[PDB]
């Protein structure tokens, strides 16, 4: 029902937005670590964003079985 | 001593007559909002077994 | 009342303060001259540019709810009038366009001036003229915006009774819009001579 | 410290920032409440005219966005060592849109409340409410025009 | 269904519903203007459309019917919002770095030391990505997006104004071509057509190389009314020769819009009716050539607002989390995201959608359609049967 | 000045009322009623005017003169509760004092039913609807006043008006009710006069200070006349029934209480030209109703005032009094006094 | 240099060119507004007597001409190169206040007369002459203000 | 420049010139306004008493002429170079006739409104109303006398 | 200039000469106004009492005469060079009569309007009103009695 | 001690920190009081809708939290030795959320007191009531945005 | 005495210590009075509900203690010699609790006056009433917290 579509679509794009974000701190993209206020260490961040992105893949598959039934 | 004064400098007055103008308009506007009163009759339910 | 009690008291402090500085031999210390020579001429000009568009736009929007709120009333039994009585909404708006033009004319004159040639003759005239040009054009159009709205609700009614009354009343509402055009003229003759800041 | 950069000039900037988002927020409340009483009274009998009578709430909720704009242009133009010229230019920007968006916030409220009360009795009267509601919303903008032309002259050859 | 609500069109005139298919959602793109949000609008319109046969049969609410009634309106607004944001170069308040930047930085500098760029070439498609994060960015976009909306308002109006010509040629009413059409053509094209063409000339001229100062356009438009024959900075040869003639052209088009059509009637009581209505066609139309052109500058601000809500909403929520680490860091990223995704999907898509949805409607009914639209038509409601909800 | 702060809240009320008046029947529209044969041609006629299809739920046989008067006032009250439900603030009170006068009629109409022992269902149909309150039918309980006062009437806004009424006997009768009913208009027309004096702005103030100077003169005189039918009434008692707002106050009020014949009354009214020759000629009540239109006809000449609402009703009750007067003449085939109807518009 | 010509003197020369128009335009509006209310008040009863009763509004409209004439003379005597005395600055101030509160008073009487005078003209058409005769005495007060404002400006220069 | 005759002395002579006009117009227009209603209300029944009940409008207009005499009379006594004494006196001249003629307005306007409503009924009252309208007018006349004696001393024994 | 004789001394003389006639002439207006309305009501029915009832109008006028004889004597004591002792006292003489004569006018106007309405119904009451309107008038006389002692003392033993 | 950093600078820091929560508390207090009357008048008959009409009380509590945030962020920028620039930035950062949450308070009380009652005779109206509140709640959110852009610029690029 | 330690700094410490308890007691009285009426006219027919309708009087009795625990902490930091930063900050902690606790007194009275009268008729409303008052008591708590964060920074890093 509607209570699962919320966490489904949210977790769906959440995986797709966070995965691209992690790939950019790793590669040291200018817009994300080029300035001084931005964090200095890239891969110290991408290791944190993979993990958080998995958490949304948990709720995408978990509530993905519930809407199926 | 060609200045206006020591307490009441020209830069203090420019920073106060502007505050009055910006505070007078605020006093006006709040009166326009304070005088709001809800139209209570159209919300309550009224019934008379004389007319109905 | 309280708000009326202050006005009697502000008069009294100014009179005690006006005498204590006088019977002691300090009357020249309250010198409005230095308050006009030493204050920055940019303050007087940026008020006449905001009050001109400020007090004019209050005029237009005032005359619109006096006009529209009655047109909508008569148009519950005679809804044909909404397109014929629209004119009175135009004469309420045009005064705003009179103000929006002056603010752009005077914004051309705001420039940067040196520190030595700041408080000179040609720069104090400019500020004092751009100020009382903004008050005149912003007060005239503030009132034209009210005498047109009032006159615009009587025609919005008489049109609903019999249509023959409408055109006979615009001769009043057209003589109401002249007033907003006369300040627009006089406001420029002031600032026709004033040259931008050096 | 210098005759062209006193230390009391940025007062006129901050006060110009607040004066633009405050007055519009008051104008957009009277314009939102005076209408909200109407909608919630006409739709006691005629609930089909609900999502068509939300229009006066939108036009008033937009006046604030004309102020938020001006509160952000001057905010990035502020600094400790800025001239007295730049100060009063940040003033006349906030005092105009704050003062034009204030009245237009009131007119939108009154006309909005009457129209929604009218269309319940004459549904042909809803378009006349719009066109009479157009010429008031535009007045929130003519002050926004002047706010910009002034702020473009902020840092032109300043020292 | 939109053009009908304002007025029923006269018999055998132009339907304004064909240009309204594209001008309406495209103006939404100028304001809404972001690839990230516009992508979301498309999907909810790509869902309602595909499953339209299921949705047709089942019952619906009332908020949900309007979405299904306009499922094709929302599709375009999401598509064209992705083409604009590629030119504005915005995606969720971030930029795209595909092509080379025609700008360039120095070879060496230090921390906290200010720097300025060197131009090399031109960036082909869009806003060059070197402006992001910069100090003087808004001095470029503001002076850009203004000149966009002016030109985009000068074009939409005149295109709507030649539909007048293609109607008088149908009903064979040639007096209005010489009475109504042409004087307004010569009035505003001689003012704002002169304003629109000069803006393009100022851009294709390297004023730095020639050594000449770039003239201002506000003082150019003002002095040509007040102090004609005078200039402060030159734009092109014989400038003052053209201005005085364009001004002379406008003043003659007011009385020629005012007299020729009534006199044609008298020449072949009623004349008083034909005159006064023609006096009002002038006092309105001349202002409507002005207060409409300013009213297109709402295309400017709502574009300027949508950035400073997006670029704040990114900086206050998610850029916080990128400074934390550990499992405490894994949690703040996950909680602040759903608050970013929520406000994004409620504040910037719906509200700013609806506020921008109505201004595009406004620009048609009032600024564009007022040129040619007469109205006072009779509907076509034939006699046929159906089922009663009862 | 007048119309600067009016349209803020009371503007949409001004346009609707002045739309409802253009639907009033002019002299020409009354004449077409005068030559109608029956009550069925009448229905055909009034549909042309603002009354419209106001009898579509009615048959041809059911047409009577009472069913008309009932279905002409039902259209007036949905047009009053509408303007009353759309109002706010000071305009609400002004549209609430008007109801305080139509409920006092219902007070003296329920209490007389207790004297005569009638059923309330037969009575409440005769009660006026604008003067309703929730504790109204509970007045059918008892005969005493203190009984009906404390049980019911202290909650209502008629509390301050019975200060000069607790001299009643343990037995209450009809001639005592008319003395109770008339002591309330003495105070009502004062508390509604000090109100207009204070909270209503100009120019409605000058207009309503006149219309109350009339409604008090209509009652200050008619008390002196009805006292002649009776044997005797003390003069000190009469001065507690006369209001204190009108033109006759104070000078002429002295000589109306102390006038024991029809001739001594005309000596009291001879000293004011507004009320000079009404007694000398013709039906008295038709002279008042003629001056009532002429004071309401001058209120519509104003604009931006909330005195039109008072005038709208009083100008539309005389309308309905002319429909029925003519409705009886046509139905009964007496076509003699069919043209006595009053009209200004 | 000169003490009889300070630099803050034009501040008082525009407050006469400002107080003249703003107060006069306030008198030109009240008269037209209330008169316009009394004319349309009868327009639903007697449409005939309207065009004969647009006499008040022009008597109000003339008041703007009084303040317009004064101000235009004042702007013809200001310049950033002229030596503008302080005597002349105070005369110009009183030039704009004399005509101001006088053309404002005239605008108040004409609004209280034309309102009643028209609404009681549908009853008696012999009343017109008295109505016009009274408004003449309410306009000359506006005249007497500019008779002085021309003598003041003459002397500040010379 | 001299201590007796500064440059800011004519600020007083000018305010004494307008204050004669300002406070008479408020007194003659007010008196002309409230008498302009009683005349119109009564003459409906009796339009034969029209050209005879226009005595109040005259006696109010005479007030303004007092305000006009003095202003013309002091305006010839003004100068770029004058003493404070010559300025303080001219102020007393304007206020005195100014605020006394203002009194006439709040009497003539009160009495013209009532005596004209009674004169329609009792024609013997027309000789009673006038005497009251004279004592109300004498008050405006005493203010003139004070100003004419002041103004004879303004340029009497002055440096 | 001098310590005891500075330049701002006559500014108090002009205000004292003007105040005396202003406040009185306001009091005489409130007297003639309310009493005039009383006369213009009862004389509709009893014109016989017209000339008897013009006593309040006359006592009102007397108050303005007291405001004259102060202003007259004060004009002929001024000069460009006088002492503050001479200037402050003229303010004391101008305010006493001014605000005392004002009060005497506020009573006559309130009593005359009631006493003329009571004298139409009882002829004996005429002498009672007059007895009251003496005391109200004498309050305006006490102010005069103080002013004269002042003005005879203003140049008494002065440098 | 320093021209750019006087001793009377923190005055504009504590007045700004206090005004952030004062004026939002007044705007929240109007929302709970005004709306709290309508809830307690309907729910005595139909308490089925008791935990459903509490939403206006919630959206008032949101406003005060927009001020508590700002009073904290400035309280950790205060110092005995700070630039006067920093003081002014803290001032407008308190008002902009203060006097814009004071406006959103009115918009909720006027509506909540109305829409809960209309919802008792028309349950379909509860939807439209929500949107009319949300476009008013967001008015206060715009003040929170401006202050944070100001408070960020308070300590960077200063001395 | 010294530049950073003038003699007029403790003046603000007294106003910060005095205003705290004052502006709360003006709230704890208006909130204790409007409730005292609605209770003593509600418990006349249902006196079984006395001890449970005291709750508004308790909460209004809490607001005064938030104003007392601020005046004690302030009072134990005053001295003849202290910085202006020690004084201006103590002013912020007197207004924040003072003028916030004032609003919470405005609300609890207007609520309790009506919520009690409903509670007599419906016991299912009592749990709904107190939910509202908690949103009104918390506005008096957000003013408390700010008065602690300020007083903590009032003496540390001070000279």
């Amino acid at each position: 029902t509607g209570k699962a579509w919320c966490c489904t679509v949210l977790s769906a794009f959440g995986v797709v937005i966070l995965s691209v974000i992690a790939h950019l701190f790793n590669t040291n993209h200018e817009s994300f670590v080029g300035s001084i206020n931005d964090p200095e260490d890239g891969p110290a961040v991408a290791h944190t964003v993979y993990l958080a992105a998995l958490v949304y893949l948990v709720f995408f598959v978990f509530c993905g079985f519930q809407v199926y039934l | 001593d060609d200045i206006l004064s020591s307490i009441w400098t020209e830069g203090l007055l420019m920073c106060l007559i502007v505050s009055a103008l910006l505070l007078f308009i605020l006093i006006v506007a709040l009166s326009w909002i304070s005088n709001l009163d809800i139209t209570y009759g159209a919300l309550e339910k009224s019934t008379n077994p004389i007319k109905k | 009342s309280f708000s009326h009690f202050l006005y009697y008291l502000v008069l009294i402090v100014v009179i005690v303060y006006g005498l204590y500085k006088l019977f002691t031999g300090h009357g020249s210390d309250i010198n409005f001259g230095k308050f006009l020579l030493r204050t920055s001429p940019y303050m007087w000009a940026n008020l006449g540019i905001a009050l001109c568009v400020g007090l004019s736009v209050v005029g237009a929007a005032w005359g619109i709810f006096i006009t529209g709120s009655s047109m909508i009333g008569a148009g519950v039994r005679a809804p044909r009038i909404t397109t014929k009585n629209l004119i009175s909404i135009i004469f309420c708006e045009v005064v705003a366009i009179y103000g929006l033009i002056i603010a752009i004319v005077f914004s051309s004159k705001l420039t940067v001036a040196t520190a030595e040639n700041m408080y000179s003759k040609s720069n104090l005239y400019t500020g004092y003229s751009l100020f009382w040009a903004g008050i005149t054009v912003g007060a005239s159009n503030l009132i034209c915006g009210i005498a047109v709205g009032i006159t615009g609700a009587t025609a919005a009614i008489s049109d609903a009774a019999d249509s023959a009354l409408f055109v006979k009343i615009l001769v009043i509402e057209i003589f109401g819009s002249i007033l907003g055009l006369l300040g627009l003229i006089v406001g420029l003759l002031m600032a026709g001579k004033a040259s931008e800041f050096q | 410290m210098t005759e062209l950069c006193p230390v009391y000039a940025p007062f006129f900037g901050a006060i110009g920032c607040a004066s633009a988002i405050i007055f519009t927020s008051l104008g957009a409340a009277y314009g939102t409440a005076k209408s909200g009483v109407g909608i919630c009274a006409t739709c006691v009998l005629r609930p089909d005219l609900l999502f068509k009578n939300i229009v006066p709430v939108i036009m008033a909720g937009i006046i604030a966005i004309y102020g938020l704009v001006v509160s952000v242009l001057v905010c990035y133009s502020l600094g400790q060592k800025q001239a007295l010229y730049t100060g009063f230019i940040q003033l006349g920007a906030g005092l105009s849109v704050g003062l034009s968006g204030l009245a237009a916030g009131f007119a939108i409220g009154i006309v909005g409340d009457a129209g929604v009360r009218g269309s319940s009795q004459q549904p042909r009267l809803f378009v006349g409410m719009i066109l009479i509601l157009i010429f008031a919303e535009v007045l929130g903008l003519y002050g926004l025009i002047v706010a910009l032309l002034l702020n473009s002259r902020a840092t032109q050859d300043v020292v | 269904s939109i053009c009908d609500c304002y007025g029923i069109a006269q018999y055998r005139e132009i339907n304004a519903g064909l240009p309204t298919i594209v001008t309406f959602p495209f103006m939404f793109a100028i304001m809404f203007g972001d690839m990230g949000h516009g992508f979301l609008m498309t999907l909810a319109a790509l869902s309602l459309v595909l499953n339209e046969k299921k949705i047709n049969k089942m019952k619906r609410g009332e908020i949900f019917d309007m979405a299904f009634t306009g499922r094709y309106i929302i599709l375009l607004m999401g598509v064209f919002s992705m083409y604009t944001g590629f030119l504005y170069n915005d995606i969720f308040s971030k930029t795209m770095t595909i092509f080379k930047s025609g700008w360039k930085w120095p070879d060496h500098w230090k921390k906290g030391e200010s720097i300025t760029a060197t131009s090399v070439g031109t960036y082909p498609i869009g806003l060059d990505w070197a402006w992001h994060g910069t100090e003087n960015a808004l001095l470029f976009s503001n002076s850009y997006k203004m000149k966009l909306s002016i030109l985009m308002g000068f074009i939409h109006m005149t295109y709507s104004y030649f539909f007048s010509l293609a109607n008088h040629l149908y009903f064979n009413s040639m007096i209005d071509i010489i009475g109504n059409f042409i004087p307004g053509l010569l009035f505003m094209q001689g003012i704002f057509g002169y304003l629109s063409v000069c803006i393009v000339y100022k851009w294709a001229v390297d004023w730095v190389k020639d050594g000449k100062p770039a003239p201002g356009l506000l003082n150019m438009l003002i002095n040509m009314f007040l102090s004609p024959g005078t200039i402060d900075d030159e734009l092109y040869p014989h400038q003052a020769k053209v201005q005085v003639f364009l001004l002379l052209m406008a003043l003659v088009c007011i009385p020629w819009l005012l007299l020729v059509k009534p006199l044609h009637f008298k020449f072949t009581e009623d004349f008083g009716d034909i005159m006064i209505h023609q006096v009002i066609h002038t006092i309105e139309f001349c202002l409507n050539c002005v207060s409409h052109t300013a009213s297109y500058l709402r295309l400017w601000a709502l574009s300027l607002a949508h950035a400073q809500l997006s670029s704040v909403l990114w900086t206050m929520t998610i850029q916080i989390a990128f400074g934390f680490r550990g499992f405490v860091g894994v949690f703040m990223t996950v909680a602040l995201f759903a608050m970013w995704f929520a406000l994004t999907c409620a504040v910037l898509v719906l509200m700013e959608g609806t506020s921008a949805m109505l201004h595009s409607l406004r620009l048609h009914w009032v600024e564009s359609m007022s040129k040619f639209f007469v109205g006072e038509g009779l509907p076509y409601e034939p006699f046929a049967f159906e089922y009663k909800d009862m | 000045m007048e119309g600067v702060y009016f349209n803020i809240d009371n503007g949409f009320i001004e346009g609707v009322v002045r739309g409802y008046r253009n639907g009033l029947l002019s002299n020409n529209q009354y004449i077409n009623l005068t030559q109608c044969d029956t009550l069925e041609d009448l229905k055909l006629q009034l549909s042309s005017t603002d009354y419209g299809n106001f009898l579509s739920s009615v048959s041809s046989e059911s047409l009577t003169t009472s069913l008309i008067q009932e279905y002409a006032s039902s259209k007036l009250y949905h047009e009053f509760n509408y303007i009353r439900d759309q109002s706010s603030g000071s305009t609400r009170k002004f549209m609430d004092y008007i109801t305080y006068g139509y409920m006092i009629d219902n007070v003296a109409l329920m209490i007389t039913g207790t004297i005569h022992d009638r059923d309330k269902g037969e009575i409440l149909q005769r009660c006026h609807p604008l003067g309703w309150f929730d504790t109204l039918p509970t007045l059918s309980v008892a005969t005493d006043l203190e009984s009906l006062y404390e049980t019911v009437l202290v909650d209502t806004p008629l509390a301050p008006y019975f200060k000069n009424c607790f001299d009643t006997a343990e037995e209450l009768d009809d001639m005592n009710i008319e003395i109770i009913r008339n002591k309330l208009y003495k105070a009502y027309l004062e508390d509604f006069y000090n109100f207009v004096t204070e909270e209503i702005p100009e120019p409605a103030k000058e207009c309503m200070q006149t219309l109350l100077g009339f409604e008090a003169d209509r009652r200050s005189i008619n008390i002196a006349l009805n006292s002649l039918q009776s044997s005797d009434i003390d003069p000190d008692l009469k001065s507690d029934l006369l209001p204190n707002i009108g033109k006759l106050y104070p000078l002429a009020t002295f000589h109306l209480a102390q006038a024991q014949d029809f001739e001594g009354v005309r000596a009291a009214l001879a000293n004011v030209y507004e009320y000079r020759g009404f007694l000398e000629t013709g039906n008295l009540e038709d002279h008042f109703y003629q001056l009532e239109m002429e004071l309401c006809r001058d209120a519509f000449t104003q604009q931006f005032a909330i005195s039109t609402v008072w005038a709208w009703m009083k100008s539309k009750e005389q309308e309905v009094r002319n429909i029925t007067w003519i409705a009886e003449c046509i139905a009964q085939n007496q076509r003699e006094r069919i043209n006595n109807y009053i009209s200004v518009y | 240099s000169n003490i009889y010509a300070p630099l803050y003197a034009p501040f008082f020369g525009f407050a006469g060119c400002a107080a003249a128009m703003v107060l006069s335009c306030l008198g030109a509006a009240i008269g037209t507004a209330k008169s316009g209310i009394g004319i349309a008040g009868i327009g639903t009863f007697k449409p005939e007597l309207i065009m004969k009763s647009l006499i008040p509004v022009v008597m109000s409209g003339i008041l703007a001409i009084y303040g317009l004439v004064v101000a235009v003379l004042i702007a013809g005597n200001l310049s950033p190169t002229e030596d503008y005395t302080l005597f002349n600055g105070f005369m110009h101030l009183s030039c704009g206040l004399c005509v101001g509160f006088a053309c404002l008073s005239s605008g108040y009487a004409i609004g209280m007369v034309g309102d009643v005078g028209v609404r009681k003209y549908m009853h008696q058409p012999r009343l017109f002459v008295g109505i016009v005769l009274i408004l003449i005495f309410s306009e000359v007060l506006g005249l007497y203000g500019m008779i002085v404002a021309l003598i003041l400006n003459t002397r500040g220069s010379e």
